[PDB]
Parts: C-alpha cells; structure tokens; sequence
C-alpha cells in the first residue's frame, strides 16, 4: 500500500467573524492510509482565478482560517496528508461571506 | 532561564535543531526533513517527487526543493492550485454556462458553477433565497 489517504468529508463553516472563519470536518471513513494532518484551501471569486493554501500540518479537525478580508465570499477544501502525499480534494463548502466592518 | 544543554558541545546534524528542555537537549529534524534512519540529530530532505509519491496531482511536474516541493504546470496548463493544473481556463474564455450571480471556478475536469450567498439554484441558475 503507497496511496495517499482517503478525501475528507465536506468542511462545515461554524462560526464567522469578519476576518476569520471557523472550520470542521472528518477524516475519510473508508480504511485506507494513516492520516498525518491536513491542507486547508481557500477560494473568493475576488481573489483571483487560484486556490490558495491557507493553512497546513494542522493536526485537528476543526481549525479557524484568519486573515480574511470583511464582507467577502470564502469557499474552502481540505486534502488529507499521509506518508505519501496528499489525498485528493473534499467536496467544497457552502459559499459563506464574512461579516461586514460596519 | 534553565541551563543550555544545546551550548555543552555538538548534538544534533546539518538538517536537525537542537532546543533545550528541563533536563536534556533533544533534537527535531527541520521542517520538510526527516531522520536518516530512526534519530532525529540526522536529517535528510524528504523527497516529495519520489516514486509513489503524490503529493502533487493532475496536470503538474512535482519539482524537489529542500525542505519544501513545488508543483509546475504540464506546459500549457493553467493552476487551479498548488497542487493541480487543468487544460482550460473555462471560466475566463466564457466556455462555461453560470448564472450570472454563480461564481465560475475552474477545475481538473473543467469548472464548477456555485450560486452566491443568498442565492439558491445548480449554478446554471441561482435565485434568490
Ligand atoms: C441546472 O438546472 C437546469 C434546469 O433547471 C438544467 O438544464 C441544468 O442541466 C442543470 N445543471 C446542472 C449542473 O445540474
Ligand atoms: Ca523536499
């Protein structure tokens, strides 16, 4: 066996600030490679035509992406790691928007 | 401060960092490293690009860097991210079909449509909730 793991579970949004969102989400339940941590991705229609990798070797299931602008719309994917490599994308999130700066 | 084992004499390799705890020095490979064989003192770059691996994906050429691996584009691919590129940029030559308050994203395979938020409908249409 030299697979990368399995994809996770789509991430849920479970709380918004606004210049941060809250992540969770599982581990692939099809037995398959031992996972290490996991890549979070991030994507805003006003942030250019890429993913961008927001954080890494984060070894929980939840995890707080911070940094972000106000009043804007995230869409987000994690990738499970393994001892070789990267699984493929989960399903991507519910489109949320940050809250505004009033 | 505790007492600087660290400062005593040599411990740990070229690829390897020594921190002082309570009692001991110990030694933690650099990021991207691993041991040599079973002791953290010596390291060696982990090779990201070696057969078997899969760190990068789709459409890409995995390139090796020390302590760290980059995922180039196939010539004449476009990134969808740092790990995966695709043919087409579907969503900026209009080869695609979104509402108009759909976001485009490209993929692999082509791209996704997804209603903005407030919006409900497949991305081909979207209305408002
Ligand atoms: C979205 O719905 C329309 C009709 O409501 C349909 O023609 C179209 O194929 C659908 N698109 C997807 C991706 O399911
Ligand atoms: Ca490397």
């Amino acid at each position: 066996p030299s697979s990368p793991p399995g994809a996770p579970s789509q991430p849920v949004v479970t709380e918004i600030t606004k210049n941060s969102i809250t992540l969770t989400w599982k581990p692939n339940p099809q037995t398959g490679a031992a996972v290490t941590s996991y890549v979070i991705e991030a994507f805003s229609p006003a942030a250019g035509n890429t993913w961008r990798t927001v954080a890494d070797g984060v070894q929980l299931e939840t995890h707080t992406v911070s940094g972000l602008q106000p009043n804007t719309i995230y869409l987000f994917l994690v990738r499970a790691v393994g001892a070789w490599g990267l699984s493929e994308p989960s399903p991507v999130s519910e489109p949320v928007r940050t809250q505004d700066s009033e | 401060r505790g007492h600087n084992f660290c400062a005593e004499g040599p411990k740990c390799g070229e690829n390897s960092e020594c921190k002082n705890w309570n009692t001991k020095a110990t030694c933690e490979c650099k990021s991207g490293y691993i041991s040599v064989q079973g002791d953290s003192a010596y390291c060696e770059d982990i090779d990201e690009c070696a057969a078997k691996m899969h760190y990068c994906h789709a459409n890409t050429v995995c390139v090796n860097l020390p302590g760290l691996y980059r995922c180039d584009c196939v010539p004449g691919y476009i990134r969808v991210d740092d790990f995966s590129c695709t043919e087409h940029d579907e969503c900026g030559s209009g080869q695609h079909n979104c509402d108009e308050n759909a976001i485009c994203t490209n993929t692999v395979q082509g791209h996704s449509c997804t209603c903005k938020p407030g919006y409900v409908g497949n991305g081909t249409i979207c209305r408002a909730e």
